């Protein structure tokens, strides 16, 4: 979730 | 990789990703070594509540983990893996990387670590109630520090900590293996080139990092069971995502 957002940005 | 020029390119590339993503510059840490917490400041830390010191440490760990995420993002191979595998690697590896990176903030001469602006000994964290873990972390940082790890070595070693094809859950295991082996070549090439192959036998044993990570999770479970509202309300969401 937060990881997924940090990897995407 | 085929030929030394491609391996050497990898070395430079990893070292650069590391330098761009280290939270603190090594010379800022060295310049601070005389700035040591007074006994009165130590007592102040010891009198903080368990829950407040847990929160503070969790915040500081969370910030360190963010830099590790950026590190992983800048390794070309890493961003070529599928998202599931990125996450697998980061969930298992991030803490291990932070634990390695902490040796830079450790002064082996007096056994202190840079924490919240000054250097303090392990007695600084007594309020946490996890003396075994703390002591193990300090011991781990002391081991690495005895090796005089170079910035370049930490780069390459921590790239390997993260790109570990043995992590359970990986879908493209073979792809991770290939990346791991190219990074191993890079690390060992650089050791050979710098006459530093003697450290290979002195690196901490396999599973040492895992032991600290699992103690960390175990002590967290105990704290959370004691103060479940504190974790919910006041621990960082990323921290909870990786460890709760």
């Amino acid at each position: 979730k937060i990881l997924h957002r940090l990897l995407q940005e | 990789y085929a030929s030394l020029t491609e391996i050497e390119h990898l070395v430079q590339s990893v070292c650069k990703s590391y330098r761009e993503t280290c939270q603190l510059r090594l010379e800022d840490l060295l310049r601070q070594r005389s700035n040591i917490f007074s006994r009165e400041e130590v007592t102040g830390y010891q009198r903080k509540s368990m829950w407040e010191m847990w929160e503070r440490c969790a915040h500081h760990l969370t910030e360190a983990i963010q830099y590790v995420v950026e590190f992983a993002k800048r390794l070309s191979g890493f961003m070529e893996l599928c998202q599931n595998d990125q996450i697998v690697l980061l969930k298992a590896g991030a803490m291990e990387v932070v634990l390695v990176r902490m040796c830079r903030a450790y002064n082996a001469d007096n056994r202190t670590v840079f924490f919240e602006g000054k250097y303090g000994g392990m007695e600084l964290f007594r309020a946490l109630g996890c003396s075994e873990l703390i002591s193990s972390i300090f011991d781990f940082s002391h081991s690495l520090s005895a090796l005089h790890f170079s910035e370049d070595e930490i780069a390459l070693y921590t790239a390997l900590v993260l790109i570990n094809a043995h992590r359970p859950g990986l879908q493209e295991k073979r792809k991770v293996e290939q990346l791991q082996y190219n990074l191993e070549l890079a690390f060992h090439h650089h050791l050979c080139k710098t006459h530093r192959q003697s450290i290979l036998a002195k690196l901490p044993p396999a599973g040492k990092l895992a032991s600290l990570c699992s103690q960390h999770v175990e002590r967290l479970q105990i704290f959370q069971h004691l103060h479940p509202i504190v974790v919910q309300a006041a621990f960082p969401p990323l921290y909870k995502e990786l460890f709760s």
